[PDB]
């Protein structure tokens, strides 16, 4: 955004959405279901950019808002990015599901 | 979450526990079947069905009376707080009696001490005492599949030798803080307390019948007050109060605390007694009454009264209930103070204050579902059975009806005015012209099970409300042992003021909505509104496979019955909903255009604005240049008006003294200057001979970074508010 | 949100407008004012020619 | 009713434009000041006009140059020399001020040249004890505040309804010898956090109803007719299909 006057407005949108995702704060007395209502709006906003194509003029930005919507494929295109499998799941279960539980985690694994 | 909620609705019905008396009600179904009858007559009427709730329910558990084991059965409703395992079908506890009960029971009580429970029937009581809990799961004795309980009979002695007498009514008295106490009133007109400590002997008995000085005759008029209702059929504690002063000698001080025992007859009269089991028995439990109920009425209020309700609210709303369905909304008032004008002749001179009833209102019940009949038949039998009330545990505006044919809902929409207009100051007329707008309560039909005339019904057998595990959650138990649950609305709403989208528009510079920005409720309540049914079709229990198949005319008028509801209550309102949500979605459209034509203008006079501003400049230092050179004509015309002057003034000539002064101070100065310009050349050279090797980088951690920062937040914070507090005085105190 | 931000913008537009167009007029007053002291000061000027 | 960039382009492009009417609002509220500035050299221009003409006729009689031997200064003449001395004492003052600031920042060269022979750390703890005296300075300004708002409540010239305040935080060290300082801190706090007391008392009666609001609502009710509220059956069975 500082080298950049062209794409830095954009670079300030994806930023502001890595500002307003719900990320769990252990000082804070929220439900679990508060955490899950609220990361369903931020998913329900983030794909909405996706749709009016907000990111389609620099496609790092677009693969960062499909990584950022647990998009299992474009997930799988960061391979090389990725050192093993279970940082891919941590990296599933942050995107795809923040109310998981020790007796579902098996399947993810 | 929300989906927490669906799973408990399919899976308790099918239960084991409803699988095994839905089995054992089949069991006992084959003996009977073939005597020819013989030339008799039983000289005697059938006996009264009393409508039952042999369940309860305690912190997530809930009690079913096994009557063919003689045990409650205990069932949970707190499943395994993750665990990835479905709650098992098969799993439950029995509670087994140690001493069986000898008589049918048709109504279980738990204790306000929540460890013992009442086991109710119409020739004797007996009471169970809750075995231990303990174990990783709080189970009674740590787990087992069956636990003993220890039982105890109360008042055996009275019902095993009397045998004309029978139980009418009965519960716990209200305390956490004594010995448990059970109340009685029995087919004699007489209340007896006893205590568990004494299970045998009253602590305290209250005859109910104004029969002093005429004694030593026996026992047979209980036909003939019977036929007249001067029978006690009933009674429910009001909250705890203080005892009015008049009842007591002019020597006391202490104010006296005791229970209204409200006390209710056959004939729809109604007494009071004040209760206490702290104090001394002087004057305390002397009966009062009969309450006069205002206004009058010429039916005089029925006379087939069953039951009654004393709810905890100031004033006391005490509901009185009849056989023919019949609900009325007693308000009780102290008494009023007779002045002593123009009256005469009074006969005695101790008129006890007696408190009065008021009716608010009155509510019919729908027992069995009326129909189109004919209108030339004077003899069709409105359907009358012994109505049952219960309290509600989390809405004290709300109770519940259970009969034979069906359940009912009630909540008083007027007792949050009847609060509020006791709670405002002493002028406050309008919230007494609030109780005065005619929301009525609102009557709702939860369970239909005699849906048509020909239909027998499905009597209920357990009642109870679940206030904190399925939310508020209503359980039903018919007498076939279906299981039936409906979730609760958790707050009685009154109806809302009537459609706020009946406007027309008009424009001066702001928008409408800004009104409706002030609630965050606003259009979905308008929507809420729209939606608010005032009739709905009952949840019906299914047909029998033992029931006879109904004539096609009767399923005809409960089919248009239905699909009108549905069509006026349903259908209607929610297109309704639906043109609202378009004319305000349109709305919304038509001012995000406007706010785009809007912001494009500015987007073109920003333009203008900086078009004018350059030429602005411009156009000042034009006028600014000639300034100066007119004030440089000046100041030489000026200069040429004092040149011709023939003589030096004395100040011309000392003036001239110190202008040739200053030079030689100016040769100082001047050379100070190069001092102090020599001095600064010689340090800065010295500081620049120093700079040929390194200072090691302050790594501030990145924690010890982070620190500062949230100390500058703490403290700029901190600023903030302190800013904002000497502006808001300032806002104040305006001098 | 976006309406009270855009109806008080353009409140500030129309503002700006009033007060640039006003010091167009006050530039006019001095720009007259200056040729009074002008047509005024340019016979002292001839005065001192004279007398010199 | 849209798109989530359409609802947000309107928010960007809203406050992009309502930052450039404070940039041409500054310069126009600016210029307004230079064009009054303007209008004093005008009037000043005016005076000299008259000053002009008055002395050109003061200069034209013959009693006045009798007395010119005792004049003061001209006003101009003597401005100048006002100024004169005025910037020969600033000049003169200045030269002062600069040589001790000079050697004020010279002995503290030779401060930091001793101090640099002596070892390490006094470049930590300059911040620390500004920031611990700001945070004194808060405290200050803070007691003084409330005592204000005291004082105005007293005199009733203030009535207030309720507000509150913040708290602080402190993270750790990462480099290994810490622990047992970390646990015995919350061996402490657990020991601290370990049980307390009971109570017991009869319940409160409720509050009595005033007996003028009893009597008013004896006297609404004893008036109020009663007609039942009936379960609400269709009123009408007579627009059935069949």
């Amino acid at each position: 955004a500082d080298a950049s006057p062209a794409s830095a407005g954009i670079c300030r949108i994806m930023g502001d959405l890595m500002r307003t995702m719900p990320i769990l704060s252990p000082g804070n007395t929220q439900t679990l279901t508060e955490l899950e209502l609220k990361w369903q709006h931020w998913h329900e906003e983030c794909e909405r950019y996706l749709q009016d194509s907000t990111f389609a003029t620099s496609p790092h930005l677009e693969s960062l808002l499909k990584i950022m919507l647990g998009d299992e494929a474009a997930l799988l295109e960061q391979k090389e990015l990725l050192s093993n499998w279970y940082h891919f799941l941590v990296t599933r279960l942050l995107y795809s599901n923040p109310t998981v539980k020790p007796i579902d985690l098996h399947y993810y694994a | 979450p929300v989906g927490d909620g669906e799973l408990w609705q399919t899976w308790l019905p099918n239960h084991v526990v409803f699988l095994r008396l839905r089995e054992g009600l089949k069991n006992q179904s084959p003996t009977e079947a073939e005597k020819p009858a013989s030339s008799s007559l039983p000289s005697s009427p059938p006996p009264q069905l009393l409508t039952r709730n042999v369940v309860f329910g305690l912190g997530g558990e809930l009690f079913l009376w096994d009557g063919e084991d003689s045990s409650f059965l205990v069932v949970r409703l707190r499943g395994p707080s993750g665990g990835g395992e479905e709650p098992a079908l098969s799993q439950y506890q029995r509670l087994l009696c140690i001493n069986p009960p000898l008589f049918e029971i048709y109504q279980v009580l738990l204790s306000p001490t929540q460890h013992h429970v009442a086991l109710i029937g119409i020739k004797g009581l007996m009471v169970l005492e809750l075995p231990k809990r303990w174990g990783k799961n709080s189970e009674f004795e740590g787990g087992k599949s069956t636990v003993n309980c220890s039982t105890t009979p109360v008042a055996e002695r009275f019902f095993t030798s009397s045998t004309s007498l029978t139980l009418k009514h009965a519960a716990w008295y209200p305390s956490e803080i004594l010995d448990p106490h059970v109340v009685l009133l029995t087919s004699d007109n007489v209340i007896r307390i006893y205590s568990l400590r004494e299970p045998q002997t009253p602590t305290n008995v209250i005859i109910l019948s104004e029969a002093e000085e005429e004694s030593l005759v026996l026992n047979k008029g209980r036909a003939y007050t019977a036929s007249l209702g001067e029978t006690a059929v009933a009674f429910d504690f009001g909250p705890l109060a203080a005892v009015p002063k008049t009842l007591f000698g002019q020597n006391g001080k202490d104010e006296v605390v005791a229970y209204p025992l409200y006390i209710l007859y056959e004939n729809g009269e109604t007494f009071l007694t004040y209760i206490s089991l702290l104090h001394s028995p002087g004057n305390i439990g002397k009966l009062l009454g009969p309450l006069p109920m205002h206004p009058a009425a010429e039916d005089n209020y029925g006379y087939d009264a069953c039951a009654v309700l004393c709810l905890p609210c100031v004033p006391n709303i005490l509901v009185i209930a009849t056989e023919s369905g019949m609900l009325y909304h007693c308000v009780v008032l102290e008494g009023e103070e007779e002045d002593d004008h123009t009256s005469e002749k009074s006969w005695d001179s101790r008129i006890d204050l007696i408190p009065s009833l008021y009716v608010f209102e009155c509510v019919e019940l729908e027992l069995a579902l009326k129909l189109a009949s004919g209108e030339d038949d004077p003899f069709d039998s409105d359907f009358s059975c012994p109505v049952k009330l219960h309290r509600d545990p989390k809405c004290p505006s709300r109770y519940h009806c259970t009969h034979e044919a069906g359940v009912h809902s009630v909540g008083l929409t007027w007792i949050h005015k009847l609060h509020k207009f006791l709670g405002s100051d002493e002028e406050d007329k309008d919230s007494l012209q609030e109780l005065s707008t005619e929301q009525k309560c609102f009557v709702e039909h939860i369970l239909c099970t005699k849906p048509l005339p020909c239909r027998q019904p499905a009597p209920i057998r357990g009642f109870w409300i679940v206030p904190d595990i399925l939310g508020p959650t209503m359980i039903c138990i018919t007498s076939t042992y279906e299981c039936l649950i409906w979730p609760l609305l958790s707050t009685v709403h009154p109806a809302s003021p009537p459609l706020l989208c009946t406007r027309e528009d008009v424009e001066v510079a702001e928008s409408p909505l800004r009104v409706l920005a002030e609630t965050p409720d606003s259009f979905e309540k308008h929507i809420r509104s729209i939606l608010q049914r005032s009739v709905a079709n009952p949840a019906f229990l299914k047909a029998s496979e033992k029931d006879i198949a109904p004539p096609p005319e009767e399923c005809l008028q409960l089919l248009s019955r239905a699909t009108q509801v549905f069509r006026e209550q349903y259908i209607l309102k929610q297109d309704l909903a639906k043109e609202e949500i378009q004319r305000r979605v349109k709305l919304l459209c038509d001012q995000k255009k406007k706010q785009l034509e809007d912001l494009s203008y500015c987007r073109e006079e920003r333009k203008s604005l900086r078009e004018m501003a350059e030429r602005l400049a411009d156009k000042y230092e034009e006028a600014k240049e000639k300034q100066e050179d007119i004030m440089n004509r000046m100041k030489k015309l000026l200069h040429s008006f004092h040149s011709e002057l023939p003589v030096l003034s004395d100040s011309e000539r000392d003036m001239k003294k110190e202008l040739q002064l200053i030079p030689d101070q100016l040769r100082h100065l001047g050379n100070a200057i190069k001092q102090v310009t020599m001095k600064k050349d010689y340090q800065q050279q010295k500081m620049e001979k120093v700079l040929s090797l390194p200072k090691p980088t302050i790594i501030l951690s990145a924690y010890q970074r982070k620190c500062i920062q949230s100390i500058l937040k703490e403290e700029g914070e901190h600023i903030r508010e302190m800013v904002k507090q000497i502006n808001d005085i300032r806002n104040h105190v305006n001098f | 949100e976006n309406g009270e931000k855009i109806t008080s913008l353009h409140r500030e537009v129309e503002k700006v407008k009033l007060d640039q167009k006003r010091l167009d007029q006050e530039l006019d007053f001095i720009l007259s004012q200056q040729k009074e002291l002008e047509d005024l000061l340019s016979p002292l000027e001839e005065l001192v020619k004279e007398q010199s | 009713v849209g798109t989530s960039e359409e609802m947000k382009m309107l928010r960007t492009e809203s406050d992009d434009l309502h930052t450039f009417l404070l940039e041409i609002k500054e310069t126009t509220e600016s210029l307004h000041g230079d064009i009054s500035s303007l209008k004093t050299t005008l009037l000043e221009g005016f005076a000299g006009v008259e000053e002009a003409r008055e002395q050109n006729e003061r200069n034209r009689d013959s009693g006045y140059l009798h007395l010119l031997y005792k004049r003061p200064l001209d006003p101009k003449s003597e401005a100048q020399l006002q100024e004169i001395r005025r910037l020969h004492q600033y000049v003169k003052f200045a030269v002062q001020d600069v040589n001790d600031v000079l050697d004020l920042e010279w002995d503290q060269h030779l401060e930091q040249k001793k101090k640099q022979r002596h070892l390490l750390v006094p470049e930590r703890e300059t911040l620390f004890n500004t920031l611990a005296n700001n945070r004194e300075i808060i405290n200050q300004q803070r007691k003084r505040l409330n005592h204000l708002v005291d004082s105005l409540q007293q005199l009733r010239l203030y009535k207030q309804t309720s507000l509150w305040s913040l708290s602080s935080a402190v993270p750790s060290q990462s480099s290994i010898h810490s622990f047992d300082s970390d646990l015995e801190s919350l061996c402490n706090a657990l020991l601290k956090t370990t049980i307390e007391s009971h109570t017991k008392s009869l319940p409160k009666v409720p509050a009595k109803l005033s007996p003028m609001k009893q009597a008013q609502l004896r006297n609404f009710l004893a008036k109020r007719k009663t007609p039942p509220v009936r379960s609400t059956a269709p009123a009408s069975l007579s627009r059935s299909a069949f």
